[PDB]
């Protein structure tokens, strides 16, 4: 998920 | 004085973009997780791979080393944590309790317990021996951001989208303080410094903030990176210089002056978000690592 924008 | 980090390695393993990288407490190895589902381990000084970690379900977005450096602890979107023996790569325990993705995640000094935070907004703190959950703090309104211990262990700084920053007594698990912003940026990384008086906390308005919270009065204030959409890791440089190191969403690995606050080194070399960087604990030494556009793990060596 740290990798992908929230 | 000004640093002088120069490229050394540049390791490329996964096959996703890289979500974080951590240096061993002994100063051995370098550990890498990423969206691959995948933990890899390296060497800290000549960035030789030394093994792959499989096991969790889906992708990585953090891990963390034991005091012992014998120990990594990881979490994943599968919704657990993980515990697992370095030396063989065996999963020790699955640390199941969250209701969504696994976030972010730390030893505490002893390492006898793991604080973890989600996106179901949960902070748990977990037994390592046993591998149970001996604590759910209903810490925010938002996705967990970060979590880490103090250098006692008595506390966890926690931050979230939602605009907070909180204490935490570790051994009660009441919330000791709050950390409040009347602009309430997303709050997207914290961490305490390395004596325990001060918390490193970035907000996603391309700030990074230097806070006592025992006043809740800013002290130091860090610009000039760009910071806007995603949770970057940032770090108290001691090894040589008192720097402060963060990622950025620029490409770039960025360097400031802890008390001047000036910009003392820009590392480039990456072509993505540098989502992650990390400092060896005796060496001059930093570790890089970025998205899907990279995938890469840099490693980066100075003088002072």
């Amino acid at each position: 998920a740290r990798t992908e924008v929230y | 004085v000004k640093p002088n980090y120069a490229l050394k390695f540049t390791l490329a393993g996964h096959t996703k973009a890289v979500s974080s990288v951590k240096f061993s407490p002994n100063g051995e190895w370098l550990a890498s997780s990423s969206a691959d589902k995948l933990i890899k381990i390296w060497g800290a000084y000549d960035g030789k791979f030394e093994k792959t970690i499989s096991g969790h379900k889906l992708g990585i977005s953090d891990v963390a080393w034991s005091s012992d450096s014998n120990l990594l602890v990881s979490a994943s979107d599968d919704k657990t944590l993980k515990i697992w023996d370095v030396s063989s790569g065996k999963c020790l325990k699955t640390l199941k309790g969250h209701s969504n993705y696994v976030f972010c995640c730390n030893f505490n000094p002893q390492s006898n317990l793991i604080v973890s935070g989600s996106f179901d907004e949960s902070v748990r703190i977990w037994d390592v021996k046993t591998g149970k959950c001996l604590k759910t703090l209903p810490a925010h309104s938002d996705p967990v951001s970060a979590v880490h211990f103090n250098r006692d262990g008595s506390l966890i700084v926690s931050s979230s989208y939602d605009g907070l920053c909180r204490i935490w007594d570790t051994a009660s698990g009441q919330c000791l303080k709050t950390l409040i912003d009347d602009d309430n940026p997303p709050v997207s990384f914290v961490k305490f410094s390395p004596n325990g008086k001060y918390i490193l906390a970035a907000t996603l308005d391309n700030t990074l903030k230097l806070w006592d919270y025992s006043k809740g009065k800013c002290l130091k204030t860090y610009t000039g990176h760009k910071n806007e959409k995603y949770c970057i890791f940032a770090n108290f440089s001691v090894t040589g210089g008192k720097w402060i190191v963060s990622g950025s969403e620029d490409n770039l690995v960025y360097i400031w002056n802890l008390q001047t606050k000036e910009i003392v080194q820009k590392l480039q070399g990456h072509t993505d978000v540098v989502i992650s960087t990390a400092c060896h604990p005796t060496e001059n030494i930093i570790a890089s690592a970025a998205l899907e556009n990279d995938k890469t793990i840099k490693l980066w060596k100075s003088d002072c």
